[PDB]
């Protein structure tokens, strides 16, 4: 669950992202890539080299649905509704996955944010980005 | 453990900034924070009911700087990674129980720390070699398990 | 997530386990430590050797939670919450090793109710045990 | 592979008396009945709509043989279960585009389906020396995933 405590820091964090999102899911597209190698099975039909626009333009959808599931975070099953009918019906993306991206966001956020991403806030962030994952993957 | 000779390059460039003492405290600190459940092994280490109470404890930061000193060993002998840590293995499994899961817990806390640490520097081809030599350090420590 | 179908496939299966509910899963446990021996590490304080007793007294009483949780299929999370408090928050079992246990009970079934294991009730039990255990790690 | 001498033996005893026409066809059937989701990769073989469409499918049980077949090979191969394979990785990685996740659920059905069909021949120490192979067969299949 998402206590109070973590909603703040994550609403706080996500914050502190504010116009960088797309450039930071961006980034942790392709670090989930190159890292784990076997996410890339889902995605066959994209162009997956440094830079392609393809993988930027993917990276800033991801951080909308981040942004819009912060935005309701009181109500996320329902918000990500159509997320979860896409992944776990259309594309069937295996568990493991988000997870996967999930650090990879993480590892993206901490080179970044410094001074925002302290223990505390790493623990709320992890505990969001497995709700998110819980949720897509239902 | 596929190690190509730029990986390797990599790890053991970015290694040689990295302040063990301190890198130590904080990866076992936030573990024991972001992944509540692996305090149950370390309970004599007294008070851990808080975000503070964790990292400044100066228990979890020698314990850390003794974690991460292996892992410093493991690093110079990439090439023999079972043999290094076949003791290390045995004592995780029969007197300490461990979930060798946890150890794949502790190797991405550190990629999270070394990218905090060092920002910019830790790009992407960076963390993919980081990530195949935690994963490298966890099979080995789980080998000896039976 | 469980069906009618499912619900009605998890009943008569288990209904033909009858009384042998017990040895069923002493053997299952044995199987999973045997198989997966990375699941020892919960369990220290027991005798784990062949067809001791601590094992077989412990088969009888995951197989009994088994019997209750199929009579309150339900309304699992009410029915469990006893054993969700002891496996999430006192033992703290990573749940990758509930799908090892699942696995290990499947290949105990199929080992014993060749008749009754069709692909339909396969399909059944192994989205009744993962709900189970998604009770049991939550 | 790390498998005993008893171990191998084992294997090979059990294997020697399976009829691959049928357990093929039922551990391919049961991974899409099961396991739904890897219908996706199948959807050439035709009506999967029903468990009884897929058990009776001609399409499901001549694959099944034929990955029945490349496990046999694999099992005369134990020593090298990642040439054995090779090839047979590139085509799941750069053709077909499936998750080595997918691997293990095959696995597993495969070991269900021996003891379905053994019963009581099919005892916990069998059982374990199959896991191991089971899950050899896995890793040679992910290795050649980039
Ligand atoms: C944080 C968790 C994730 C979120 C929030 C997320 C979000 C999204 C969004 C917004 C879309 C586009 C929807 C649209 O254009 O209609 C999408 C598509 C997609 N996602 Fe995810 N995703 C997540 C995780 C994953 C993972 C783990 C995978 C597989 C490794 C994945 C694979 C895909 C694929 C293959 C598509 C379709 C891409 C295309 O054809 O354009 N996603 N996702
Ligand atoms: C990279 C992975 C790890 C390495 C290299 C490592 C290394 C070590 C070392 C060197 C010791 C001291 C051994 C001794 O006392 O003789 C130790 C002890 C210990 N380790 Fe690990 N360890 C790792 C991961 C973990 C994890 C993930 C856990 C549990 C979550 C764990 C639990 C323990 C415990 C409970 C002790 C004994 C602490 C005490 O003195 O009371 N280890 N480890
Ligand atoms: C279908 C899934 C499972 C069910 C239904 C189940 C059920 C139970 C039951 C009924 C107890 C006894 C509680 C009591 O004394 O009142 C128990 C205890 C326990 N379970 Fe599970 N369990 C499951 C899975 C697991 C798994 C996956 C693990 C880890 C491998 C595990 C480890 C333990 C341990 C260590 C105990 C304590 C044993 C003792 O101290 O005597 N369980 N479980
Ligand atoms: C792990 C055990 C597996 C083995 C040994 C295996 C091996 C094989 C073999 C021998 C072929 C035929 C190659 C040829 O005729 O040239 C094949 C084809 C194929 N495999 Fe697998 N496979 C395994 C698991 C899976 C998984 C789990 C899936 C997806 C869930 C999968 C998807 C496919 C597909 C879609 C084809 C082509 C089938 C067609 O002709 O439409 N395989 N594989």
């Amino acid at each position: 669950v998402l206590s109070p405590a973590d909603k703040t820091n994550v609403k706080a964090a996500w914050g502190k992202v504010g116009a960088h999102a797309g450039e930071y899911g961006a980034e942790a597209l392709e670090r989930m890539f190159l890292s784990f190698p076997t996410t890339k099975t889902y995605f066959p039909h994209f162009d997956l080299s440094h830079g392609s626009a393809q993988v930027k333009g993917h990276g800033k959808k991801v951080a909308d649905a981040l942004t819009n599931a912060v935005a309701h975070v009181d109500d996320m099953p329902n918000a990500l509704s159509a997320l979860s009918d896409l992944h776990a019906h259309k594309l069937r993306v295996d568990p493991v996955n988000f997870k996967l991206l999930s650090h990879c966001l993480l590892v993206t956020l901490a080179a970044h944010l410094p001074a925002e991403f302290t223990p505390a806030v790493h623990a709320s962030l992890d505990k969001f980005l497995a709700s998110v994952s819980t949720v897509l993957t239902s | 453990m596929h190690l190509t000779p730029e990986e390797k390059s990599a790890v053991t460039a970015l290694w040689g900034k990295v302040n063990v003492d301190e890198v130590g405290g904080e990866a076992l600190g936030r573990l024991l924070v972001v992944y509540p459940e692996t305090q149950r092994f370390f309970e004599s280490f007294g008070d851990l009911s808080t975000p503070d109470a964790v990292m400044g404890n100066p228990k979890v930061k020698a314990h850390g700087k003794k974690v991460l000193g292996a892992f410093s060993d493991g690093l110079a002998h990439l090439d023999n990674l079972k043999g290094t840590f076949a003791t290390l293995s045995e004592l995780h499994c029969d007197k300490l129980h461990v979930d060798p899961e946890n150890f794949r817990l502790l190797g991405n806390v550190l990629v999270c720390v070394l990218a905090h640490h060092f920002g910019k520097e830790f790009t992407p081809p960076v963390q993919a070699a980081y990530q195949k030599v935690v994963a490298g350090v966890a099979n080995a420590l789980a080998h000896k398990y039976h």
